[PDB]
RNA sequence: GUGGGAGAGGGUGGUGGAAUUCCCGGAGUAGCGGUGAAAUGCGCAGAUACCGGGAGGAACGCCGAUGGCGAAGGCAGCCACCUGGUCCACCCGUGACGCUGAGGCGCGAAAGCGUGGGGAGCAAACCGGAUUAGAUACCCGGGUAGUCCACGCCCUAAACGAUGCGCGCUAGGUCUCUGGGUCUCCUGGGGGCCGAAGCUAACGCGUUAAGCGCGCCGCCUGGGGAGUACGGCCGCAAGGC
């Protein structure tokens, strides 16, 4: 209901979940999906495979509206993260760009004390 | 009296006058602080690095003084006073260190 | 690969005006290039890494980038 | 801070004779500008610690050279003292 | 003394971006999160993920080092003011003015205490979910004191180089920080590594001595009882010598 045909997609990837969303060039999303979207619940989302899955989704609903060029921004390390990005050139969506994004902070604040 | 250098950055969308204004405030600004002015050197319009203000771009500002110590904490607290005004940094002079001479 | 001073003029090391000059130093990322890839001097790249950070607060030099691979 | 414009008043001043630098008058008359230089700037700023250890050697260097001109002419140490004001 | 030099040395004020949390709006559906698997939790009052805007506190990525400074504790964004120590060149001045140091005084990570602020993230106690034979724990979700600031206490430590300080003497090689020099190098002052003689029970040390000497202070005399009891001093308390 938007025939945007061009936008942005960010693959944000943990090693719990892999998720990807889908939006115009402004930044504001049109759809999105995620390893718990598809039919998997418990550890099985943080795989390659569900990464996989994952972007096949969303790349599909963005076929509704229309979208065929496509920028990539991809955030975090985690498994699937490249299976991700790999899922989405054949995805028949063709990839303008890919760009790594991931926040890493300045030394600012004390992490949980899983991560140190 | 120390010699230093001083960086100011402001808004670029001013027109002459308020230009006019902006600057001739900091020549006010000067005199009132005791800063006998060596040379000037202004750019202009410069495109930043990273956004200042929601603004891509910043006119830049450049003045070799010579004025006392004591006073230098009290005059950027002066310049930074106007909205107009967006970077001021006062650094002391040093010597053309030059590498691969 | 070469290095940075070693393809280089005589330049100002405490100049944080110059921009086309300490672009050279960063990286694809806004980060400060290491002493292998500078060709610099322990007294020398101490002098750089604190004029490129008086550079990044002019907002004349970036203090992170993007990087486009991957 | 202290510029040798200040730095060659005071030489000048408690020198023995032109040319003198090294004198005990003179070192006792830098070491003693100084003092009051630190302690000044340690009435504010009360929170300095670091600092505050100079002053001590400071102070015992002045004693030192005070108690070692006291053994050897009294009468220079009681010019000295009542030209500085100290003790 | 003069002239130079390097530095997260200290104190004060100011200041910059990244990120976290929270608020506001835009956009947008069904889960996010988390683990060896999970569950409490959060989510239709619209979360997670994305864009823009705002607030607040704390810590400084790359540079960054096997590096530098400091007496030790310890000290990392940037700028300015006040400021301490130290090193080299000149061989100018004073003329043994030196070394150590029982007491005394001052400093002293973290935690803890008092008064008042502040409170984003983390997080004793505690509240839950798991695990387990049991879980008063490791793992997960929350969370108060506290961590941050001001002022005043507290005086402990693997406060470690488990090596007190100062000086002289005794093969070199190599890496390095920083000065000066007639700048393949020489010469100082720090920081590492091999190793002569020699020492050591051995591991190891070896011009930064644990070598050869000298001066002064501290300390030791089997383990458990025990850094306990008593006494004293200090402390608001905890507790310290
Ligand atoms: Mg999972
Ligand atoms: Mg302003
Ligand atoms: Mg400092
Ligand atoms: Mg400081
Ligand atoms: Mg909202
Ligand atoms: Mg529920
Ligand atoms: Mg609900
Ligand atoms: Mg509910
Ligand atoms: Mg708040
Ligand atoms: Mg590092
Ligand atoms: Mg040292
Ligand atoms: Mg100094
Ligand atoms: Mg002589
Ligand atoms: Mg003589
Ligand atoms: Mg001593
Ligand atoms: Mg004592
Ligand atoms: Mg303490
Ligand atoms: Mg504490
Ligand atoms: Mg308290
Ligand atoms: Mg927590
Ligand atoms: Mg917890
Ligand atoms: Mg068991
Ligand atoms: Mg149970
Ligand atoms: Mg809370
Ligand atoms: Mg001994
Ligand atoms: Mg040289
Ligand atoms: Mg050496
Ligand atoms: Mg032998
Ligand atoms: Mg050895
Ligand atoms: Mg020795
Ligand atoms: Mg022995
Ligand atoms: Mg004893
Ligand atoms: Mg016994
Ligand atoms: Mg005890
Ligand atoms: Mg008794
Ligand atoms: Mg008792
Ligand atoms: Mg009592
Ligand atoms: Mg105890």
């Amino acid at each position: 209901k938007r025939q945007v045909a061009s936008g942005r997609a960010y693959i944000h990837a943990s090693y719990n979940n892999t998720i990807v969303t889908i939006t115009d060039p402004d930044g504001n999303p049109i759809t999105w999906s995620s390893g718990g979207v598809i039919g998997y619940k418990g550890s099985r989302k943080g795989t390659p495979y569900a990464a996989q899955l994952a972007a096949l989704d969303a790349a599909k609903k963005a076929m509704a509206y229309g979208m065929q060029s496509v920028d990539v921004i991809v955030r975090g390390t985690g498994a699937g993260r490249e299976q991700a990005i790999r899922a989405l050139q054949a995805s028949g969506l063709q990839v303008k760009s890919i760009v790594d994004d991931t926040p890493v902070p300045h030394n600012g604040c004390r992490p949980k004390k899983k991560f140190r | 009296m120390r010699r230093y250098e001083v960086n100011i950055v402001l808004n670029p969308n001013l027109d002459q006058s308020q230009l006019a204004l902006e600057k001739e405030i900091i020549q006010r600004a000067l005199e009132n602080y005791g800063a006998r002015v060596e040379k000037v050197e202004e750019l202009g319009l410069r495109r930043l690095a990273y956004p200042i203000a929601k603004d891509p771009q910043g006119y830049f500002l450049w003045y070799q003084v010579e004025m006392p110590e004591d006073r230098v904490n009290d005059l950027a607290r002066e310049l930074r006073i106007r909205d107009n005004v967006r970077r001021v940094m006062v650094v002391k002079s040093q010597e053309p260190f030059l590498a691969n001479a | 690969k070469a290095k940075v001073k070693a393809t280089l003029g005589e330049f100002d090391l405490r100049d944080y005006r110059n921009v086309e000059v300490l672009k050279r130093f960063l990286s694809e990322t806004g980060k400060i290039l290491p002493r292998r890839r500078t060709g610099l001097s322990a007294k020398e790249q101490r002098i750089l890494a604190k004029t490129i950070k008086r550079a990044r607060i002019l907002g004349l030099l970036p203090f992170t980038e993007k990087l486009v691979r991957k | 801070p202290i510029t040798k414009e200040e730095k060659q008043k005071v030489i000048q001043e408690f020198a023995r004779f032109p040319g003198d630098t090294g004198s005990t008058e003179v070192q006792v008359a830098l070491l003693t500008l100084r003092i009051n230089r630190l302690s000044e700037h340690l009435k504010v700023h009360k929170k300095d610690h670091h600092s505050h250890r100079g002053l001590l050697m400071m102070v015992g260097q002045r004693r030192r050279l005070l108690r070692y001109l006291q053994r050897e002419d009294p009468e220079r140490y009681r010019a000295l003292i009542e030209k500085l004001g100290i003790r």
